[PDB]
């Protein structure tokens, strides 16, 4: 899992999760 | 797991997670 | 996992983990 | 297992860790 | 592991963790 | 385990870390 | 493992650890 | 093992350790 | 292991360690 | 085992150490 969290900004993110099963 | 939390100018974070290596 | 706090920033970070199972 | 805390300007890190080597 | 942490600061660190299993 | 705190300008660090050699 | 403290500082460092096993 | 604390102008270290020799 | 500390410096350090096992 | 502490103007150590020889 991810979690992004942004106030008084520009956000550039890239959360990418693979699992083996 | 990815704990991202901005409040700025032009955040850039890349996130790769992979299990089966 | 990786945990990215920006306050006044400009970031720029790659975080890969890759695991044997 | 990777914590960045950034409170300024241009901040590069990269992390790459992996098992199996 | 690694931990970054940057106050007033330009910041440029490559960290690697390659472990056997 | 690599432990860097920065507060200057122009702060490269490069840790490289491995077993199996 | 290796630890940088930078405060007032342009710092440039390569710390490389090859362990056995 | 390597503990670096630097407070100046232009800090170059380079560690190399390795075990298996 | 190597422990390096510079105030007003500018230090340009090379240490290698080689250890059996 | 090698300690450095700086603080003046072109600080110039090298440090090899090795054992099995």
């Amino acid at each position: 899992g991810i979690v992004e969290q942004c106030c008084t900004s520009i956000c550039s993110l890239y959360q990418l999760e693979n699992y083996c099963n | 797991f990815v704990n991202q939390h901005l409040c700025g100018s032009h955040l850039v974070e890349a996130l790769y997670l992979v299990c089966g290596e």
